[PDB]
């Protein structure tokens, strides 16, 4: 009912959601009563085999992930899909005995929706875990910006810069590809804008830090001024990174 | 789960195609 929130999810489930709607258009909403559905044992046994596989691949993920939220949230989706499968199977049987069975049609619709819905939940949960990984990179840059305060040597500054360079570059790549995958254009705009702002402030931060280190070890002058520009750049960067974290979590 | 989910989608769409054949 909502737009699938990534392009991958949309290309997987969008075909299925449409087919389900076409099935409903007939049969249910009071319309094509008394039609006659053929034997569905074949196509249901194939869904059943795909359900098995999905649950296989999923239970390997669960016992293998570090993500504790993932570990908890996947199992319910497995239940929803197996339970929806169980109706599809009862529908195959019911239609074998009566091609005109109306409970068989209701089960078939409910079942199909349950497969869609449970597979949607399984993919969302998985996606959420991928997003938390990007948020891990973001919070580590945030933590590290907190430590710009304690840099006072040129040697400190160059270590700070060596360790910050990879973090920023990994983040930039992650947000770039994430943004591409999104299906809400306004969410891409925010991530690109916030990111572009962080990127452009990075060299300003380093220049601000050079300035503060240099004014400090020339042993006096406008140190209070150099201090509040470095601080502003860190508050402004941390603000954007936080905005990035918030917007990544939208769906 | 991407290949697992593609396969369940392909299987379900095909089921749902055979229920209007």
């Amino acid at each position: 009912m909502p737009v699938f929130h990534t392009r991958t999810i949309e290309s997987i489930l969008e075909p299925v959601a449409q087919q389900i709607s076409h099935l409903v258009i007939m049969h249910e909403e009071g319309e094509v009563d008394g039609k006659a559905i053929p034997d569905l044992t074949a196509p249901v046994s194939a869904v059943q085999a795909a359900v098995s596989n999905l649950v296989r691949v999923g239970k390997e993920t669960v016992q293998t992930t570090e993500d504790q939220i993932l570990k908890r949230d996947m199992p319910p989706a497995f239940i929803k899909v197996e339970n929806a499968c169980t109706k599809l199977v009862r529908a195959a049987q019911m239609l074998q005995a009566d091609p005109y069975s109306v409970p068989a049609r209701d089960y078939l619709i409910d079942g199909s929706r349950g497969i869609l819905s449970g597979t949607s939940d399984l993919l969302l949960t998985f996606d959420e875990a991928e997003v938390r990984k990007i948020i891990r990179v973001c919070k580590g840059i945030l933590e590290y910006l907190t430590v710009a305060e304690v840099v006072e040597t040129m040697e400190d500054l160059v270590t700070y810069t060596k360790n910050l360079g990879p973090g920023m570059t990994k983040m930039a790549k992650m947000i770039d590809e994430r943004q591409q995958e999104l299906t809400h254009q306004e969410h891409r705009v925010m991530l690109v804008n916030s990111m572009n702002t962080v990127k452009e402030l990075l060299p300003v931060l380093i220049s601000a830090m050079k300035i503060f280190v240099t004014t400090k070890n020339t042993k006096s002058q406008g140190i209070e001024e150099a201090l509040k520009n470095r601080n502003f750049t860190v508050e402004k960067m941390s603000a954007e990174i936080n905005e990035i974290i918030r917007v990544l979590q939208l769906t | 789960i991407l290949e697992a989910a593609k396969s369940i989608a392909a299987a379900t769409s095909a089921l749902v195609k055979a229920a209007s054949a």
